[PDB]
């Protein structure tokens, strides 16, 4: 007799139901790649049908790239919130183990567990990890579980068409994918996370005034302008500094002082007189 | 009707045609296997590389 | 059920793939997990079609 | 004639391909095969011993 | 007389077989449990009695029987290496106050690991998140490992010690998952310390794409970077990091959340130089008669470690005098030449920031 | 079950090799029936078991578990079945009917798709039959429904 | 009041009937220490010990039976029968051929008096290697710490190396000959391993001196 | 066919001697010795086996890393094994037979007589400069144009007296996945 489905094996599913952290409110800054993602990923979700409609065909290939900033992970916890779905949370290299054998049918296991609870979306961390090339026999192994991203390249084939998955897949350096897994009917959508703006400042900075407590004397102007000079960044961790030189105190609220001096300590150098062409 | 071919290709057409060579060869020795066949140049088309 | 379950109790059966034949009916046969092996006819397939 | 049906039933029906690792002047030749795994070897017959060499 | 037979009633009892470990993966029914021993086979087996069904609940380590594979008795963890990791000991106390430079430093890292233990409640008010990551480098001087090794016998609590040579385990480089373990236990025994020292080998940044090896490390990072970006709270739980360049950490560690803070070490000032020496005086015997100002003078520029050196040196060229109480004229003799000579050789010192 | 006896290992040097009345010896080494099993036949040979009744006891043991799904009465869980036999029964037929619904024109494609394949090779699909239960369960409405007209009248 | 003797013949008969289960210890494998008590569901308590193997599995058994666990921290070469999965003895000391030996100086056959016009330089060698042996006892009372590593450098010759294994022979102390490169295997985690592996003897074998070359290649 | 049935035929005294040794799989580097009885050693297999020996064999001849035969049953030593590395790199290594004479020099004396005493002499005869010892040289350096490189080591083939020499190719010793080399330049 073959399994009921779906009791795998291993991962498993679930686990996401007393979590994520926080709902979308916390990052309002970037918008259009909010805009990007809940119409690739809520929308084709919740109705197959309106697609088959106008005559369109929805990719389920979604690319992320850009940090730093972070970005990623935060709108993983964002689309939890949104829609009751079964999530996927798994790293990299988290399957590879002593045996290749155990591959497939993990890769398998989480594909069917998605057709069996679909709706559903599942999430890898960074698979640039599994995207490099060796032919040794010791990466043999990892040469046959990047064959098992293949193999599951070959199974979200399966999943063509209509009923079911959502892929998500983001990663900090993309000069190491191979180009059959960017390549369009797959992986149809290519995000890239932008630096931080000024429109993009301001948003920043209210996020993160909101949950820590201000100070009347704490203005963002020279925060949006001076700043702004180079960075950049990161721009949301130095506020967390700001915080941080707070409780290096000793401190009721935090004061434009210590702002100041999280500017000045974290990071910049000249580099250079070098630059005195312009 | 003839079959199409794509050299590399990667990472896996150098596994699946032997285990090391000229990989110009083996590669013909399936072009050879099945007649006719077109052989295409994909891609490194880019600026890169410019 | 119950004699082919006694026939495939022990050893099952296996999954074979020929590398190459040879003249003296006897086949090279190649299992995945282990190594090469080769073993003579098997009278009920023809040589000329392995 | 007789011969032929003598050493078909010492080596088959199953048999292994293996490699050849090192001779040992006592005939006892020292193989591997998958995976990784030795002993010793004394035949006398179809050798052919010289031209075979180690690999 | 009789306690032997009391011993040999016992062997009695180890004719009973061991049994095999395994992980409960799910169960299908109540006569069906889906189990996974260590090797990879799985089996789908049944129960015995003794056990409940909400006790035994998916992911746990259990016992199989050798014939039946059936489960008998459970536990409910083991980790092999992490009782090494336990077992360090660092002197001092007293050897948190010889260290000296840098005061300001020390007081940094006295709070930012400290005090989220001791009082969270200031943390939640502010609503500032308590910093759960920090790097600690050199060699622009020394001290790194020294006194961040102090604070775990100061602060005392849980401390857990990791050497960078852990992370290869020849093939299949699963020590990336025992980095899962060892979070997991971080998770159980929290409060505790981490330490990774030497991190550039084990953190580079993959530029030039080459040989094997390179790349598992590589995968090695994305255990660190995906429990760090959690999805899990290590709030509770401190590491502390080190190096000899910040040149291989990647965007990716020199971006806050896994390394909040950064915190260089500095050449011993003439000041701070008076201090360290003072306490490497302590121990040593010297004549009455000592200034320590015209050592300070004379030696600029030099490592905490490579003052020590210098008075050890001093000392061990007392021994050729043979005499029991020595003066600071012949140390200045040793000190001046042997020092310089080090001078010689600190060709390539300069660091990168 | 099974049952074994211990032959004298001190008697190999005479003859190992009775029995009389080897019909039963026969019947119990079969079916043989692997390994691990023939390797008790040295040092070891089986004897043979067989029931004996006790019929009377037998017939009520019987009578015991095939009861057991009769009520006490009789006439309360049948009755509870019609107050079943309108519940959520017309939606229990509604069920019924999506099932009549969605198995029949997926195979009422399959007398076309014959005439694809030409004619029942391998196959199946499936998506086949399954209308056997689907009759029999509404074969169980029906008359544990022609049942009221018997109870509640009288 | 002689039946003592007769449960000493027991003993002795169940101690011949213990030499049956002690051949041989065959197979090595990997300890992991554990203590726990199971609740029903009258009781029972005691202690239970996880095992690993050679072969890649990973046993559960009870606590042996003999060795009590006064002893130790999480080991290995523990000795166990086949399939019987029971630890009669736990044997050290790790591991292993050449990793535990790399290499066995008896003693070098040059002295000192074949070597001239370093008598102010080989006094420095000799220092840092001597001192430390002999007068411990003035170490305490002076506050001394010796040195330990010492760099000796040059284009041949010198001859560094010949002068420092010569005065090797004269402290008695153990020599272990290591190079370099052979820190550099096919494999990951040799060199790393090997260190460890090579200082564990060392303080087995304390007081000894190690001794490595061209540690400029494998320091770069 | 003859020699070939004979060959054959000598397959009935073979099986006979096929009973013996054909378990001795396989071969197994020892470990430590904690006694004189009992050695610690480690098989390919991955199973490391504490194992005493047969008999036959006098324990004093077995030394550390020396590999030795096993009875896989009882896992006790059998025989041991000198030769332990290395595959093919090594009889690829190894030339034998002669070629290219004395009489093939092309005029040059007092080059082919120095390095002539420094290898050829010392081996022709051991007991004159042990006698008159001093000491033989370790070595030469050969080099310049390529008249003429490589070939002088030929006379030296067909020179050499009575045991063989082994000529090495240089790029072999440089290969990829570093770490080949290090075990290459070790084993001969
Ligand atoms: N409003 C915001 N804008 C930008 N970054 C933020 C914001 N809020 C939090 N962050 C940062 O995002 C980090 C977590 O993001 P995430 O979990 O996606 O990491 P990541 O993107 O996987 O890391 P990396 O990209 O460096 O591998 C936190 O450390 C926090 O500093
Ligand atoms: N502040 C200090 N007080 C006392 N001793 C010190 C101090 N700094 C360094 N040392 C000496 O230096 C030795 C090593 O300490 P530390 O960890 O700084 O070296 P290190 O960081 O490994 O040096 P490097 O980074 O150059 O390898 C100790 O044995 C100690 O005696
Ligand atoms: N200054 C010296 N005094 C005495 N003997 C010397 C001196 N210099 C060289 N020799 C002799 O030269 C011989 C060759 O030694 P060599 O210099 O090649 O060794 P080395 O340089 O120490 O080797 P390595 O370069 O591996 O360290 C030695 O036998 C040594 O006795």
């Amino acid at each position: 007799d073959v399994l009921p489905p779906e009791a795998d094996s291993s991962i498993m599913m679930l686990t996401s139901d007393q979590k994520p952290d926080v709902m979308y409110a916390d990052i309002g800054g970037m918008d259009i790649q909010k805009q990007e993602v809940r119409e690739a990923v809520e929308l084709p979700l919740t109705h197959f049908e309106l697609y088959k409609q106008i005559g369109i065909d929805p990719p389920r290939g979604v690319l992320m790239y850009g940090p730093p900033g972070c970005g990623k992970t935060m709108l993983a916890k964002a689309v939890a919130h949104h829609t009751t779905a079964a999530f996927i949370r798994v790293v990299g290299s988290e399957f590879v183990q002593k045996y290749l054998g155990e591959g497939p049918r993990m890769v398998r296991d989480v594909f069917r567990l998605a057709k069996e609870n679909a709706p559903a979306i599942i999430f890898i961390d960074e698979i640039d990890a599994i995207a490099t090339k060796r032919f040794d026999a010791q990466t043999g192994a990892d040469r046959e579980v990047q064959r098992i991203l293949l193999e599951l390249l070959n199974q979200m084939d399966g999943f063509d068409q209509n009923v079911n998955v959502k892929v998500i897949m983001a990663t900090n350096r993309a000069d190491t994918l191979d180009p059959a897994l960017l390549r369009p009917g797959r992986l149809d959508r290519k995000i890239e996370f932008p630096l931080p703006d000024r429109r993009q400042k301001r948003l920043i900075f209210s996020t993160i005034t909101s949950k820590m407590n201000l100070s009347e004397e704490v203005d963002l102007e020279d925060y949006v302008a001076r700043p702004d000079k180079i960075s950049g960044a990161d721009i949301n961790s130095i506020c967390q500094e700001s915080g941080m030189l707070a409780v290096r105190e000793n401190r009721y609220i935090v004061l434009a002082k210590d702002f100041e001096k999280a500017y000045k300590t974290v990071i910049k150098k000249d580099e250079q007189e070098h630059e005195f062409y312009k | 009707d003839c079959t199409f071919i794509r050299v590399s290709g990667s990472e896996l057409v150098q596994k699946f045609i032997g285990e090391g060579a000229r990989m110009v060869r083996e590669l013909f020795v399936m072009a050879r296997e099945h007649a006719p066949s077109i052989i295409f140049m994909d891609e490194i088309d880019s600026i890169g590389s410019s | 059920l119950r004699e082919e379950l006694q026939l495939l109790q022990e050893q099952g059966s296996y999954v074979g793939e020929v590398v190459r034949a040879m003249d003296k009916k006897k086949v090279l046969v190649k299992v995945h997990p282990e190594g090469k092996f080769v073993v003579d006819v098997d009278k009920n397939i023809d040589i000329n079609d392995v | 004639e007789e011969e032929r049906s003598k050493v078909d039933d010492l080596r088959g029906t199953p048999m292994s391909v293996g490699t050849l690792e090192e001779i040992i002047d006592d005939n006892h030749a020292i193989v591997s095969t998958s995976v990784g795994s030795e002993h010793y070897v004394s035949i006398l017959s179809f050798v052919d011993k010289d031209l075979l060499e180690p690999g | 007389t009789k306690q032997y037979e009391k011993s040999e009633n016992d062997l009695k009892a180890l004719q009973s077989v061991g049994q095999i470990v395994g992980e409960v993966l799910k169960q299908l029914t109540e006569e069906k449990f889906i189990v996974k021993a260590t090797n990879g086979p799985r089996y789908v087996v049944g129960c015995r009695r003794q056990l409940d069904k909400s006790k035994l609940k998916p992911g746990t380590r259990v016992a199989l029987d050798m014939t039946t594979l059936t489960i008998m008795r459970y536990l409910p963890r083991e980790v092999d290496p992490l009782v090494y990791n336990m077992s360090h000991e660092d002197p001092g106390n007293v050897s948190y106050s010889e260290i000296g430079g840098l005061s300001e430093q020390i007081r940094e890292l006295r709070e930012v690991i400290e005090l989220p233990l001791t009082n969270p409640e200031l943390f939640q008010r502010v609503g500032i998140i308590p910093p759960k990551g920090c790097l600690l480098y050199g060699p622009p001087g020394t001290g790194k490992t020294l006194l961040a090794r102090a604070v775990a016998s100061q602060l005392d609590c849980n401390f857990l010690k990791v050497v960078s040579s852990s992370i290869v385990d020849k093939y299949i480089g699963e020590s990336a998952r025992l980095i899962r373990e060892m979070f997991n236990y971080a998770r159980d025994h929290q409060p505790c310390i981490i330490f990774m020292d030497e991190i550039d080998a084990i953190g580079g940044r993959r530029f030039s794409e080459g040989t094997s090896a390179d790349r598992e490390i590589q995968r090695t990072l994305m255990e660190l970077l995906n429990q760090m970006d959690g999805f899990d709270t290590l709030h509770r739980v401190k590491m502390i990091m080190a190096t000899n360049r910040p040149d291989t950490l990647d965007p990716a560690l020199l971006r806050p959340g896994r390394l909040d803070r950064k915190i260089h070490i500095d050449l011993p000032n003439e000041q701070a130089r008076l201090d360290i020496l003072k306490i490497h005086a302590g121990p040593i015997t010297k004549h009455g008669e000592i200034d320590y100002e015209a050592i300070v003078k004379l030696s600029d520029g030099f490592n905490g470690a490579d003052l020590r050196n210098v008075c050890t040196e001093a000392g061990m060229f007392a021994i050729r005098a043979d005499h029991d109480f020595v003066v600071q004229e012949d140390f200045m003799k040793a000190v001046r030449k042997v020092a310089d000579s080090k001078k010689l050789e600190s060709k390539l010192d300069y660091k990168p920031v | 079950i099974d049952a074994f006896r211990l032959i004298n290992a001190n008697m190999m040097v005479l003859g190992h090799e009775p029995r009389q009345t080897t019909s039963n010896l026969g019947h119990l080494n079969k079916p043989s029936i692997q390994a691990l099993i023939h390797g008790l036949n040295r040092h070891y040979y089986s004897i043979t078991i067989n029931y004996r009744k006790n019929e009377l006891e037998q017939k009520m043991l019987l009578n015991l578990h095939k009861k057991s799904w009769m009520e006490g009465l009789t006439l309360q869980d049948y009755s509870e079945h019609c107050k079943h036999n309108e519940s959520v029964v017309k939606e229990m037929l509604e069920l019924a009917k999506n099932y009549n619904k969605a198995v029949e024109e997926e195979d009422k494609m399959t007398p076309e798709q014959l005439a694809i394949k030409n004619v029942g090779k391998q196959d199946p699909k499936r998506h086949l039959e399954e209308h056997v239960d689907v009759l029999m369960t509404s074969n169980i409405v029906q008359c544990l429904a022609a049942m009221l007209d018997t109870v509640v009248f009288k | 009041t002689h039946e003592l003797q007769a449960m000493k013949d027991k003993i002795k008969e169940n101690s011949e009937k213990i030499k049956v289960n002690k051949t041989l210890p065959y197979l090595v494998s990997n300890v992991i220490e554990l203590l726990d008590v199971d609740p029903n569901d009258s009781q029972r308590k005691g202690k239970c010990a996880v095992i690993k193997t050679s072969t890649r599995q990973t046993y559960f058994l009870p606590v042996i039976g003999l060795v009590d666990a006064e002893k130790l921290k999480p080991g290995d070469l523990v000795g166990v029968n086949k399939d019987s999965y029971l630890i009669l003895e736990t044997l050290p000391t790790e591991y292993d051929s050449r990793v535990k030996a790399m290499e066995v100086d008896e003693r070098p056959t040059e002295q000192y008096s074949d070597i001239g016009g370093l008598d102010k330089q080989i006094q420095e060698l000799v220092e840092a290697i001597v001192l430390p042996m002999n007068h411990k006892e003035k170490f305490e009372n002076l506050g001394i710490q010796p040195p330990k590593g010492v760099l000796m450098y040059g284009p041949p010759g010198t001859g560094k190396t010949l002068l420092a294994r010569a005065c090797a022979a004269q402290t008695k102390a153990t020599f272990l000959k290591l190079a370099g490169p052979q820190l550099v295997q096919m494999f990951i985690g040799d060199g790393a391993k090997l260190v460890r592996d090579a200082f564990a003897l060392a303080k087995e074998k304390a007081p000894s001196i190690i001794f490595i070359d061209e540690l400029d290649a494998i320091g770069t | 066919a003859p020699p070939a049935l004979w060959d054959l035929a000598a397959d009935k005294q073979t099986l006979q001697s096929e009973q013996p040794l054909q378990v001795a799989r396989c071969t197994k580097i020892i470990n430590a010795d904690s006694e004189d009885p009992k050695y610690i050693i480690n098989v390919k297999q991955f199973a490391k086996f504490v194992v005493d020996l047969s008999d036959q064999v006098a324990p004093t001849d077995i030394e550390e890393g020396m590999r030795v035969g096993v009875d896989r049953n009882k896992y006790q030593i059998h025989i041991p094994l000198p030769p332990k590395i290395d595959p093919t790199v090594t009889m690829m290594q190894v030339e034998e037979k002669p070629d290219v004479t004395y009489s093939d020099v092309g005029g040059c004396k007092e080059q082919i007589e120095k390095l002539r005493e420094v290898v050829e002499t010392p081996l022709l005869h051991p007991e004159r400069f042990v006698n008159l010892g001093i000491e033989p040289p370790k070595g030469v350096l050969l080099f310049g144009p390529p008249g003429t490189g490589k070939t002088l080591c030929a006379r030296a083939v067909a020179n050499r007296t009575d045991a063989c020499f082994i000529r090495v190719i240089g790029s072999e010793l440089v290969q990829k996945y570093v770490g080949e080399g290090a075990r290459m330049v070790r084993e001969l």
